[PDB]
């Protein structure tokens, strides 16, 4: 079993019986030959994963953050609710179902 | 430009035409032929489905109601 | 839940042309960022800070990094682990 | 209540004596001579095993049956299944131990809910005209009894399957069970 | 520029750079099969176009010309 | 410089369409009619009014003796 | 209301729909008992077919009245719905549940 | 996007549990009178289903590199109408 | 004279023509495919008539014919709703079958034909005989020419998936075999009519289910058995392939609707949640690994294993929806199954003489008709709307969640998994690139002979697809009568 | 579409680092696109201004936490939204 490396990795510029694939002819292959070639899911290379993590965590905490903030400082309800005659019982289905306000609490 | 289409259908080359193996006679005349006669036959053959059945009755079934409004009253 | 009234009355004069202002005023930095000053985005694009977050938002967040390594990868190695062992 | 650790010995003698005399067999067709005393020389190790599988399955097929106070065919399994595993230990290898312990552990479980017929088979007693005749007429059969068969529900839902789900609903949620109107009129 | 290509791959959609020298009488020839049936579609779609709210007379309203469900209805109405 | 021919593949496709056409219209029966003179002959052959009950009770009752023949005959006394 | 017509005289049931008081013996009873019963659940969901066709009639034809103009036949779908399923005829002839 | 519409499918499937059908205007007619909970487990399963086409923050890895096509494509397709699905 | 023993008779008739030619006439070969060809094209005549007679709203069974000779073990026909459109398959891709092999079978082509025949009359009778005796007669009767129509025709390792069909359906069948004799035993018969109103004590059902289930789960087949699949479905010749994996599977699908449905009602109703188990474990298992398959035709094969459990999840869910959506889905995979076998091994591997999807890349660059027709099958694998493969998918998916939600559940991830395995083979096959650089040789398309049976079985899914009243409308009465449970208000009418 | 036309401009180059000026080279193209930009900016009066903006006051208008909190969310993408405009 040749190294198991992904040809994304491999020279695009050099010689290459198929190039297409960064394959020599015939060149010795993994075991996990179908899934190490060219049409493959793509591999990221960034960043370490340990460290995505770390700095996905800060966006999701700014996130959070910026919540806080809100929740503190925002303004109360201007407008009452809608006051419906007859809490539109009949059209909205009659009584089995959800009814308009009506004198109810607030 | 636009170059003329061109290709060889079934592979064979302008100069040649199609040989058969034999299988076409009984392949487009007995098995193609008998299917589409068959859909023919078809559009002909009588509903005997229990939908159609049930349909009617369900459909008398209402006109003892007031939903279906029934043509002829008794 | 009808918010129809609400949206044209009740709404504050200022939040209602504030995304104007916005526009205006954050589209003119970065026309002073770019062909007035041109300096200040290259400072912050070198900082070990602002390196980071031009890779990170760049890079789409990471998220396809967390779909193929964890999610797609493992649906093929899953499969590896089936058909041969 | 019996006695596993008495028992256990009688079922040691039994089988470990038929492994007396195939260990005989094995001296008499040697090739070399040995001895008479070579019974135990050699030969010792078969009848061991044969000593050591019997009283194995007998102890731990008794000390299960303590375990409960039940007789039934599964007790024989689970010794059985020791029977089996003792058999490996003398090889030394865990696929050995399982895979015996599985081959003979599943043995002696199918020949006891099943009555080998080594020793009979249990006798009818009755008219055999009779019992073939009543399992294949008996066409109709009580809804109690594929109620307690197959439950309530899933399908299953008799006449009074929505009286007594509201009350069991009521008995478990503590929810008055009460569908909507659902219409401007009535 | 041009990119080579094979000469013998028949496609039914052209191949690489196909037109034939008759790809106007063709296309005049399939032209009337999309109409021929569109029509057809149109036979049937206004013989089973339903509909429950009656248009007014003065509003401007193409489909009064050719379906079903109001040309008997306006006629109908057109009795006093 | 060549002419593509409009082919075989074309005619079907049409043919096709415009035979399923012809071939509905003298499938409806009518508005008020009686069903057609081919529509009453698929009808006639596939009759089957009550063939088959007959058939399938009768042959059920022959099989149904039979099992009693060999319940009787199997368990009978030693 | 609507005559019967001639292909509703061959399958319509002769037998009301059960298995009490009959005799499984007579292959010929048994098997038209068993196509009754399923004939009345075809024909119990088939009127779910047609209170849907109303019901979807109304639906376009009020829009936003329609929760007060044709809830009438709302409601009568929702009690086919509850009730009317295609349940076979083995559960029947296999249990008796006298009441 | 067959990941949305596994869920879309598994709503479908909903929607024929609890209501015995799927047209526009039976799901509609009864929905003031269905339960609420089956009103979230049919909701929440196109909920995911309209994160796929439209896509949204977790199902939409699928849009960015759909840009490969020609821009016609992406102009018609993945800018003003398939992602509005 | 029966129509049923017609079907019987005439691929008889093709057997005897065929052999006696020789005496008659060095006879070329091609005529005996002709005889061979045109005889299953009659069987496919006779069961278009039988369906133009077909009634769709009749309990008893039809086109019955009077014995009045009982002996020991007769043979009795009979054809209702739920086993016509089994009969109709099996009569439809028989001739597409020795088509895909016109020119693939050089030697013994008396034999391959023979075996055919004999093959197209052993399968008919499975699903045309009344009683469950003679179900296992002819059930287990395709074993000996399946055996030697593998290891005369077959691939490389052809010994070795012989062996693997004939010794795990015979284990399968004994346990069958063991539940059949039971229940004849307790009722003294086994003729369906006479069967079937039969009761079972509960702990008889149960042991019943067993043996029964042990048969019809090694013949589905569920993952962990399947290995003999992979070896005898790529090892066989294409029309072999064709013929079991469209017809040969289906046949444990239609054991479940005489055998286990009406017979065994509670032991169903409480094992269901093991069956589930194995259906989504079969899914689940059955979709990785033929994503990772290397074999163009193993892939193929062994994502009907995928599917053969979705429509056995619906069989069992006591579901109107779900039976007929899984008879839909076993019928939609014949039309789907059969074009991919063409597709992979009569169409590749007859070019190429290799199945390793290493070796292909591109193949829409020269083949534009077979990248076509490989893209419609790949959307009819992958349960793609206005394919009949869709709605039984759907039906059947419907079926098993509304009897067991979490189970239905695990099995509706096989809209993103069967996607997965049959775009990834698309795109590898025909997509990718330019053309595979191992091709040191062009290929030639299409011929007429492909894509005319590629052109039928699209064909038949599609129509289908667009209306599938054409199969369900005959299905409804009869399959009404294999559900168990009653309503609180509309059970025991007076 | 704009963007279409420039890469065709160009020899279908899609990166931003080789491109500029082109401003008296596509007048028409640059036109459109700020035009088209300025409704997706939601400049003031015009096609994307009624519908885009109108939205941050339904937002608003609904006096709830959910949709104050969103505004702010809503606001902040909308100013980088005028940042790669
Ligand atoms: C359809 C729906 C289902 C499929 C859906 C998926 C879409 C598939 C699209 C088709 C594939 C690609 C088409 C292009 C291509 O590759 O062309 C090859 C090729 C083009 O070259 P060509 O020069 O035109 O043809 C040369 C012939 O192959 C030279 O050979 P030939 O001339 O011998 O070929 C004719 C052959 C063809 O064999 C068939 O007839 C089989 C096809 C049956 C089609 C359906 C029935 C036709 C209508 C019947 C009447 C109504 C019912 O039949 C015969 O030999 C005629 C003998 C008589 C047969 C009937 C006997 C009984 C008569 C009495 C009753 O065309 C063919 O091979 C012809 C058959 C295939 C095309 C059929 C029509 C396709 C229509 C496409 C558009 C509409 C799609 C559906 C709606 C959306
Ligand atoms: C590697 C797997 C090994 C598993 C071996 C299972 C052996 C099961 C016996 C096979 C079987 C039918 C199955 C035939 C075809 C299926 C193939 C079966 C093989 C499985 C693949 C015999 O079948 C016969 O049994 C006769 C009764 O004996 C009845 O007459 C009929 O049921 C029938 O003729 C089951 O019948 C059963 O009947 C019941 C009395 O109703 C017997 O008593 C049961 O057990 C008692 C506790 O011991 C308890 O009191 C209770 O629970 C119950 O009363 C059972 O013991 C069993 O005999
Ligand atoms: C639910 C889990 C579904 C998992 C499906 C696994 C399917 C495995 C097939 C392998 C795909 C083969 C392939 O090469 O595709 C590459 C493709 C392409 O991705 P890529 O990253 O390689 O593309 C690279 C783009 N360039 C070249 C420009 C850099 O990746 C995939 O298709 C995998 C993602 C599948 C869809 C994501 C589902 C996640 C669901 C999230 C919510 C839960
Ligand atoms: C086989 C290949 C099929 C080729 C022929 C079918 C072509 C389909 C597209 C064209 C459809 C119209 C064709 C001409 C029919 C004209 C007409 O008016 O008929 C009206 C009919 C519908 O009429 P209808 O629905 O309004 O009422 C009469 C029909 N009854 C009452 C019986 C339901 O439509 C057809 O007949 C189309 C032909 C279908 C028959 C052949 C189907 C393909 C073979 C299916 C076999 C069974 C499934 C296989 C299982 C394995
Ligand atoms: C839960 C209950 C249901 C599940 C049952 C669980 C068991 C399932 C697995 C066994 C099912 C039967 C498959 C056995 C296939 C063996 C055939 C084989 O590999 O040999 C071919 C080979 C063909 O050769 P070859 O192709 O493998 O390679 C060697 C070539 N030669 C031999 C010519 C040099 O035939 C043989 O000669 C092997 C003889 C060995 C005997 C095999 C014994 C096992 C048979 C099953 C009976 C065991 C109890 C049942
Ligand atoms: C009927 C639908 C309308 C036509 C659809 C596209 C057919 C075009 C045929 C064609 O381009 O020739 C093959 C084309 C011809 O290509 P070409 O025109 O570029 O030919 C020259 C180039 N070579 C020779 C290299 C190919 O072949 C291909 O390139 C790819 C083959 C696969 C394409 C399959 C098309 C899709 C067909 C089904 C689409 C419908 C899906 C339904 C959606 C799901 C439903 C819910
Ligand atoms: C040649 C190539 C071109 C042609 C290809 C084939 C085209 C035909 C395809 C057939 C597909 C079915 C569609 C046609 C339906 C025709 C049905 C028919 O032929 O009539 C039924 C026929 C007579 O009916 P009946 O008298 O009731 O039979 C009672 C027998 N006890 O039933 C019979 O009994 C007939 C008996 C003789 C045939 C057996
Ligand atoms: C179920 C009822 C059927 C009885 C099954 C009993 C199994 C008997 C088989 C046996 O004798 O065990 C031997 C088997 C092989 O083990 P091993 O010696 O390691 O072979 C080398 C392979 N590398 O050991 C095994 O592999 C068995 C491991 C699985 C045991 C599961 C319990
Ligand atoms: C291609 C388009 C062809 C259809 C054009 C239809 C049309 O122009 O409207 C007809 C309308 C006649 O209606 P009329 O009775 O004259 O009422 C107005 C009286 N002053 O003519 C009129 O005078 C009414 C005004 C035109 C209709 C409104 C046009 C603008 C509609 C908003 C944009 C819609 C974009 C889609
Ligand atoms: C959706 C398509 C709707 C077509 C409906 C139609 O064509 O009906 C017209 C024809 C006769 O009218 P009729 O059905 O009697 O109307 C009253 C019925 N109560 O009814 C028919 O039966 C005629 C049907 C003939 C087929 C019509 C085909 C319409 C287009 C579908 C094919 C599209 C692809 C075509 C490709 C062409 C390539 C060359
Ligand atoms: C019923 C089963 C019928 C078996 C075949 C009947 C006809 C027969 O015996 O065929 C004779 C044929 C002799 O043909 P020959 O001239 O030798 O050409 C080489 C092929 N062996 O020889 C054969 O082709 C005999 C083998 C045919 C296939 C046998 C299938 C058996 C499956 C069980």
């Amino acid at each position: 079993n040749p190294p198991r490396i992904k040809r994304q990795f491999r020279d695009p510029h050099a010689d290459w019986w198929d190039k297409q694939e960064r394959r020599n002819f015939g060149e010795p292959v993994h075991e996990d030959h179908d899934i190490l070639g060219m049409f493959s899911p793509y591999e990221y290379t960034w960043i370490t994963p340990g460290k995505g993590l770390f700095q996905i965590g800060l966006f999701i905490a700014s996130f959070l953050g910026l919540c806080y903030v809100v929740k503190l400082t925002y303004p109360d309800r201007v407008s009452y609710p809608r006051e419906f005659e007859g809490g539109l019982e009949r059209e909205l289905g009659g009584a089995g179902a959800v009814r308009a306000f009506l004198c109810l609490d607030d | 430009q636009y170059d003329p289409p061109t290709g060889w259908l079934w592979g064979v080359r302008p100069g040649e035409k199609y040989q058969n193996e034999g299988w076409e006679g009984p392949f487009f005349y007995g098995f193609w032929g008998s299917l589409i006669v068959f859909a023919i036959a078809y559009a002909y053959k009588p509903d005997t489905s229990i939908q159609t059945w049930a349909l009617e009755e369900a459909r008398r079934r209402l006109e003892a109601e007031g939903i279906l409004e029934d043509p002829n009253p008794t | 839940h009808e918010i129809m009234i609400d949206t044209e009355f009740a709404v504050p004069v200022l939040f209602k042309l504030l995304p104007f202002i916005f526009t205006i005023s954050f589209s003119v930095i970065a026309l002073t960022l770019s062909e007035l000053l041109s300096e200040l985005v290259i400072y912050f694009k070198f900082s070990r800070f602002g390196y980071n977050i031009f890779g990170f938002f760049n890079q789409r967040f990471l998220i396809e990094f967390f779909y193929n390594k964890y999610i797609t990868n493992l649906i093929l190695n899953l499969g590896g682990q089936i058909t041969k062992i | 209540p019996k006695d596993a650790v008495h028992l256990g010995l009688k079922g040691a003698a039994v089988v470990g004596g038929i492994g007396l005399l195939f260990a005989a067999v094995r001296t008499s067709l040697a090739r070399k001579n040995v001895g008479p005393w070579a019974i135990f020389t050699r030969n010792g190790k078969l009848a061991a095993t044969f000593a050591a599988v019997g009283g194995a399955y007998d102890f731990t097929r008794a000390a299960a049956a303590n375990l409960r106070e039940k007789e039934d065919w599964v007790n024989n399994g689970i010794g059985g299944l020791f029977a089996g595993a003792t058999m490996g230990l003398t090889t030394g290898r865990i696929p050995r131990v399982l895979g015996f312990a599985a081959l003979t552990g599943v043995v002696l479980a199918t020949a006891e809910y099943a009555g080998s017929g080594l020793r009979g088979v249990f006798k009818r007693d009755v008219d055999e005209y009779e019992r073939k005749e009543f399992l294949r007429k008996n066409r109709r059969r009580p809804i109690e009894e594929t109620l307690a068969e197959i439950g309530e529900g899933r399908g299953i839902k008799p006449p009074g399957y929505y009286e007594r789900r509201a009350q069991r609903l009521k008995e478990k949620y503590g929810v008055d069970i009460n569908p909507v109107c659902a219409d401007p009129d009535q | 520029p041009k990119i080579p290509y094979p000469k013998h791959v028949w496609s039914p959609a052209g191949g690489w750079y196909a037109q034939p020298a008759n790809w106007k009488q063709n296309t005049a020839i399939f032209g009337l099969v999309i109409f021929g049936i569109t029509a057809m579609v149109w036979k049937y779609s206004a013989e089973h176009e339903v509909r429950h709210k009656m248009p007014e007379p003065d509003r401007f309203y193409p489909s009064r010309y050719w379906v079903k469900q109001i040309k008997d209805y306006e006629r109908a109405q057109k009795e006093k | 410089n060549v002419e593509e021919p409009l082919g075989a593949a074309f005619y079907i496709a049409v043919g096709g369409i415009a035979s399923s056409f012809v071939i509905y219209n003298i499938s409806r029966p009518g508005p008020n009619g009686e069903p057609s003179s081919l529509h009453k002959w698929f009808s006639k052959i596939s009759d089957y009014k009550d063939e088959w009950e007959t058939r399938n009770t009768l042959m059920a009752a022959a099989l149904e003796q039979a099992a009693h023949d060999k319940h009787l005959l199997l368990t009978a006394e030693r | 209301p609507t005559p019967e017509s001639e292909a509703f005289l061959a399958k319509k049931p002769q037998v009301p729909p059960t298995f009490d008081g009959v005799d499984y013996e007579d292959n010929k009873r048994l098997k038209q008992a068993q196509d009754a019963i399923i004939r009345e659940q075809w024909v119990q969901v088939m009127m779910g077919r047609l209170v849907r066709e109303e019901l979807s009639k109304c639906y376009y034809r009020e829009g936003v009245n329609h929760l007060e103009k044709c809830g009438k036949l709302r409601e009568r779908y929702l009690q086919l719905l509850a009730n009317a399923k295609v349940k076979g005829y083995l559960f029947e002839q296999q249990n008796y549940w006298s009441k | 996007n067959r990941v949305g519409d596994c869920f879309l499918t598994v709503g479908m499937f909903a929607i024929l549990w609890s209501l015995g059908n799927l047209d526009y205007a039976t799901v509609f007619s009864l929905a003031p009178y269905i339960n609420s909970n089956v009103v979230i487990i049919i909701g929440i399963c196109l909920l995911i289903g309209a994160m796929a086409k439209s896509s949204q923050v977790g199902l939409h890895v699928w849009l960015p590199m759909a840009m490969e096509g020609p821009t016609p494509v992406s102009a018609l397709i993945h800018a003003a109408t398939m992602v509005t699905a | 004279m029966s129509l049923l023993y017609v079907l019987l008779i005439i691929p008889i008739i093709g057997i005897f023509l065929i052999s006696t030619i020789d005496s008659f006439y060095f006879f070329n070969v091609s005529y005996y495919k002709k005889i061979a060809l045109i005889t299953t094209i009659l069987n496919l005549i006779v069961s278009l008539i039988i369906y133009i007679l077909f009634d769709f709203s009749n309990n008893q069974f039809q086109f019955i014919q009077e014995n009045l000779d009982l002996s020991f073990y007769d043979i009795y026909l009979g054809v209702d709703g739920v086993s016509i459109y089994f009969v109709l398959l099996t009569t439809i891709i028989m001739p597409i079958a020795l088509v895909s092999n016109w020119n693939s079978i050089t030697n013994n082509i008396k034999s391959y034909l023979i075996i055919m025949l004999l093959l197209e009359t052993l399968l008919l009778a499975v699903f045309l005989v009344l009683d469950v005796l003679l179900f296992y007669i002819f059930f287990e009767s395709i074993l000996p020419p399946l055996f030697i129509l593998i290891g005369l025709f077959g691939s490389s390792n052809k010994v070795r998936a012989s062996f693997y069909i004939f010794l795990y359906t015979l284990l399968g069948s004994l346990f069958l075999l063991l539940s059949i004799l039971t229940m004849s035993s307790i009722v003294g018969t086994t003729y369906f009519d006479v069967l079937l109103k039969s009761s079972f004590e509960y702990t008889t059902q149960l042991f019943l289910f067993f043996g029964i289930f042990i048969a019809f789960a090694v013949k589905t087949p569920v993952w962990g058995l399947n290995s003999w699949l992979l070896r005898a479905h790529v090892e066989s010749p294409l029309g072999g392939s064709i013929v079991l994996a469209a017809i040969v599977l289906k046949l444990s699908l239609y054991g479940v609707f005489r055998l286990i449905l009406p017979i065994l009602p509670q032991a169903s109703l409480n094992l269901t949640y093991i069956v589930y188990a194995i259906g989504a474990i079969t899914v689940l298992y059955a979709s990785f690994s033929t994503l990772r398959t290397v074999d163009v035709k193993e892939l193929i094969a062994y994502s009907s294993v995928a599917h053969a459990a979705i429509y056995l999840m619906g069989v069992f869910s006591n579901t109107i929806q779900g039976l007929e959506g899984a008879i839909l889905l076993g019928l939609a995979h014949g039309f789907v199954s059969s074009g991919l076998f063409i597709c992979a091994g009569g169409i590749l591997y007859d070019r190429t003489g290799t199945r390793l999807i290493y070796f292909f890349r591109g193949l829409t660059q020269i083949m534009p008709l077979f990248s076509l027709f490989f893209f419609i099958l790949c959307l009819g694998n992958a349960g793609t709307p206005l394919t009949l493969n869709f709605v039984g998918e759907f039906m059947s998916l419907y079926g098993t969640l509304e009897r067991l939600p979490i189970a239905g559940m695990l099995a509706s991830t096989s809209i993103i998994f069967s996607a997965a395995y049959s775009i990834y083979m698309y795109n590898r096959i025909a997509f990718g690139g330019s053309v595979s650089l191992y091709f040191i040789d062009c290929f030639r398309d299409l011929t007429k002979r492909e894509f005319f049976i590629l052109f039928t079985l699209v064909s038949f899914t599609v129509i289908l697809g667009i209306y599938p009243s054409f199969v369900l409308d005959g299905l409804h009465y009869n399959i009404s009568s294999v559900v168990y449970g009653i309503e609180p208000n509309a059970s025991y009418l007076t | 579409l704009g963007a279409g036309s420039v890469i065709h401009a160009v020899a279908d180059n899609q990166d931003f680092r080789k491109f500029g000026g082109l401003i008296s080279y596509l007048p028409l193209t640059y036109s459109v696109m700020l035009i088209a930009s300025l409704s997706l900016v939601a400049f003031p009066f015009m096609t994307g201004f009624y519908s885009k903006d109108f939205i941050l006051e339904s937002a608003y208008g609904q006096f709830s936490f959910s949709g104050v909190a969103v505004y702010i969310i809503a606001t902040i993408g909308a100013i980088f939204t005028t940042l790669y405009s």
